[PDB]
């Protein structure tokens, strides 16, 4: 038979793609001043609009590391909030001899911040004149390993140029939309059955996300997402252990912090026509700041998370170990909640033994049985690499409560072979990248090119 | 069907409803150069591909034909397989290692398509 | 008399040279960001009109008279009246609020003028 | 005065304050409207109108 | 530090004071700088200091 080639134009046919996004943020992005919220210059309302739609007999391989809204939402994450902090004071001044005493519970279990002086500059440049505020533990590098044990000294100002954070901005973790633009389009699955790469079943489209939660923190994670009925677990090999593994549970186990110690502002003028702010004379007897989980869901939790980790090792027992070695940012759990930063070291979640046997804890003895987490707490921040790292968040007035969930967990494991039935799960210093990875893998990206070719009869005149 | 909707059946019922494919270029808002990047995409994307259309005769973003014919050896199938039982992605993936050669002679035929129409329309 | 050469005027008296209208709408230059979405607003703006028009089949701007009939309930006036009696201002305001639906209608039954005057006219 | 508000800065004698006039016009698509009769106490119609 | 029957254009020892990663921890410092890039202060007796 006798046929021409024919055109045809809004063909649907798609490729993987990499392209320049948007973003979407709901009605809470544009009330407050400028400057903040971080998306009131830029964040559009979103709408759902194209709504939610099934597709037919669609395959397409899921990769989860394959991507570049992960690499977006960090060159994004990095690049607006390391100029965010340019319209403020940048400190300099302060980089000083100070001077100390002692204030000290000689052997309390305590871990206390220290009273020190300094010579200040007012606002004026030559009437120089004395000034003190207190200052959190770690921050403070002494002025010499010598017997100068008067003499102390910020632990910036020999690395770079630091900046206090303004207290117009604030940290908290606001839900954010990322957005493709118009010409690309976004893929979605429904099933919670996946596994990190592979043909999906039931494959969906959307114009854009739900809302992701921009966080930061090292081990656990909280604020965010959930998965509904199992647990599942994301990795790309579990031959290594140099990769991490995510952890998302069906349930989240229900942690709260706070600083009982009822801080106030010192406010110093500072330099013309700026301000620096401090802790002031704390009030009330000290005591110790901390988190707070429940000890019962927490094994069960575990309990509930061994049977998959034995999907792929059936030859080993499962036990939980300590964070292997290192400095404050690696070892301990470090995120923030309500303008001021917590050290929290979790060994006392990660030890134990699941050997099989599921014993429950219910019916419940004692419903309040909880496991405690003593922390430490920063001003001075270097809260990345290559982001403008140094920064000074004011503190806080009076005291905080963040209950808050553990949304997922990042782990990691220890090696063994050769007749050993002793591997064993310790935390993750999952980076940024291993972090939000847990909030946007669902989604990828795909370029449309709707011209195409098919067959047809016609023999329109010549 | 929105964007996507329409993937997935067969060009047998994708041969329609081409249209909500090609009606929506654009929404949102202002964020510099950072998001005005993506605004000039209609240069990249949609004028040339207007452009490709245009220059071969088929103005009007429907169904349009053409004069150059058919090869066994690009496809070979039966009709009714690849007209009413195959979708528009393998369809795409296949074919596709043939576009430089449709391009092509779509291009340099329609030279002998507008040849000598002074003459061909002049005494009507 | 440029952009608004015959503002008022009733439809008859302003249905030709629409030329004077439509072939300016783009305009000025450099002051980054601010000035230049006033540049990439052609694109937000007239191409969008442009594909709405083009979408119908009424590409080439005649008056293009194509399909649907017009519903007695929606003016119930003569022809005479909306004709020339009637301005464009009240007209549009009166009529703004189902143009949505008529725009659907227009390229919903656009493929059915379409879908088989390419081979049927083989035959012929 | 200041030294206890905020910086200063001494605009240099080329940045003279010659209020020197501006038009205006709006982009394309838009358009300008206006219109001449005399009695407009800031609200209500208008028949001399004009572009 | 001048080789006065010589003929080559060597360049300048000088010292001078500096500031430190404690801004009041003051101590003096030293480098050579070519001649060309370095005025005298003054014309008086006052010579030996100069400045870039
Ligand atoms: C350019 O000018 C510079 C000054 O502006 C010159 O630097 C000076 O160089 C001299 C000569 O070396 C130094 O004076 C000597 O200091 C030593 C101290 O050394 C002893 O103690 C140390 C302690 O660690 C020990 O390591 C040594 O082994 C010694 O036991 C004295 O012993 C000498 O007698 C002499 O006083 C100056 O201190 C130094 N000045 C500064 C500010 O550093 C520089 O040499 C000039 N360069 C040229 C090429 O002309
Ligand atoms: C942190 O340390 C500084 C000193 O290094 C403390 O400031 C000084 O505190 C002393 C003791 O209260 C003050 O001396 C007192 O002055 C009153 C004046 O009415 C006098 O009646 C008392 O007998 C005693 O001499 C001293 O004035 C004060 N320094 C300045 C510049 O005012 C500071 O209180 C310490 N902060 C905390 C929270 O411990
Ligand atoms: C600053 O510290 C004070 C005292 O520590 C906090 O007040 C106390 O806050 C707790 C919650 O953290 C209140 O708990 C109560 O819990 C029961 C559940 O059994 C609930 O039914 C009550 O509605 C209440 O929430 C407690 O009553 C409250 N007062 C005292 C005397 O303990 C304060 O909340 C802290 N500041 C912040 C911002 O959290």
């Amino acid at each position: 038979e006798n046929l021409w080639v024919t055109v045809y134009y809004g063909v649907p046919v798609w490729k993987e793609a990499k392209t320049t996004l948007f973003c979407a943020s709901d009605a809470r992005a544009y009330e407050k001043e400028v400057h903040n919220v971080w998306a009131t210059h830029a964040c559009v309302p979103t709408d759902p609009s194209p709504q939610e739609l099934v597709l037919g007999n669609v395959t397409e391989n899921f990769n989860m590391w394959k991507n570049d809204m992960v690499d977006q939402m960090h060159e994004d994450i990095i690049s607006l909030w390391d100029q965010s902090l340019k319209p403020c004071v940048k400190l300099t001044p302060l980089c000083v001899t100070l001077i100390c005493s002692n204030a000290t519970v000689k052997n309390g279990t305590v871990e206390e911040m220290k009273n020190c002086s300094f010579n200040t500059t007012t606002e004026i440049r030559d009437k120089e004149k004395k000034e003190y505020a207190l200052f959190y533990k770690p921050d403070i590098v002494p002025l010499s390993e010598t017997n100068n044990t008067s003499e102390y000294r910020l632990i910036n100002c020999n690395t770079s140029a630091c900046t206090q954070a303004c207290p117009k901005v604030t940290f908290e973790p606001i839900p954010i939309h990322y957005c493709a633009p118009a010409g690309y389009a976004i893929l979605k699955c429904n099933d919670e059955t996946f596994n990190g790469t592979g043909p999906c079943s039931n494959v969906s489209t959307v114009q854009c996300t739900h809302g992701i939660r921009p966080v930061v923190s090292t081990q656990l994670l909280l604020n965010g997402s959930l998965a509904e009925k199992e647990i599942v677990i994301r990795s790309e090999n579990l031959t290594n252990n140099a990769k991490i593994i995510i952890v998302h549970l069906h349930t989240p186990v229900e942690i709260v912090c706070t600083r009982p110690n009822n801080n106030t502002r010192k406010s110093v003028r500072i330099g013309p026509g700026q301000t620096f702010y401090a802790t002031g004379d704390i009030i009330g007897d000290i005591k110790q700041a901390h988190c707070n989980i429940s000890e019962e869901k927490w094994n069960d939790t575990l309990q509930k998370v061994g049977i998959e980790l034995q999907k792929h090792f059936p030859n080993k027992t499962i036990k939980y170990n300590q964070s292997a070695g290192g400095d404050m940012e690696i070892t301990t759990h470090s995120f923030n909640c309500g303008g001021e930063f917590f050290y929290c070291n979790t060994s006392n979640l990660f030890n134990g033994t699941y050997n099989g046997t599921y014993i429950s804890t219910n019916s419940s003895a004692n419903s309040t049985s909880t496991i405690t987490l003593q922390c430490r707490i920063k001003q001075i921040i270097n809260m990345w690499q290559g982001v403008g790292r140094c920064m000074y968040a004011p503190p806080i007035a009076g005291n905080i409560t963040c209950r808050s969930n553990i949304t997922g967990l990042l782990l990691t494991r220890d090696g063994g072979t050769n007749s050993n039935e002793t591997e064993t799960f310790r935390p993750a210093g999952g980076d940024m990248r291993d972090n939000w990875r847990s909030e946007l893998y669902k989604y990828k990206v795909v370029k449309i090119e709707p011209l195409g070719v098919a067959p047809t009869r016609c023999k329109r005149r010549v | 069907l929105g964007f996507l909707g329409a993937a997935g059946s067969t060009m047998g019922a994708a041969s329609m409803t081409l249209t909500v494919q090609a009606r929506n270029l654009l929404s949102g808002t202002v964020w510099g150069i950072k998001q005005l990047q993506a605004r000039v995409l209609a240069v990249e994307r949609y004028l040339r591909d207007q452009q490709l259309l245009g220059i071969w005769g088929c103005s009007g973003k429907l169904i349009c034909c053409t004069n150059v014919p058919w090869n066994s050896s690009w496809s070979n199938r039966n009709l009714s397989e690849i007209w009413d039982n195959m979708t528009w992605l393998q369809w795409d993936k296949e074919i596709s290692n043939y576009t430089q050669i449709i391009y092509g002679l779509l291009e340099e035929s329609q030279n002998q398509q507008e040849k000598n129409e002074q003459d061909l329309l002049a005494l009507d």
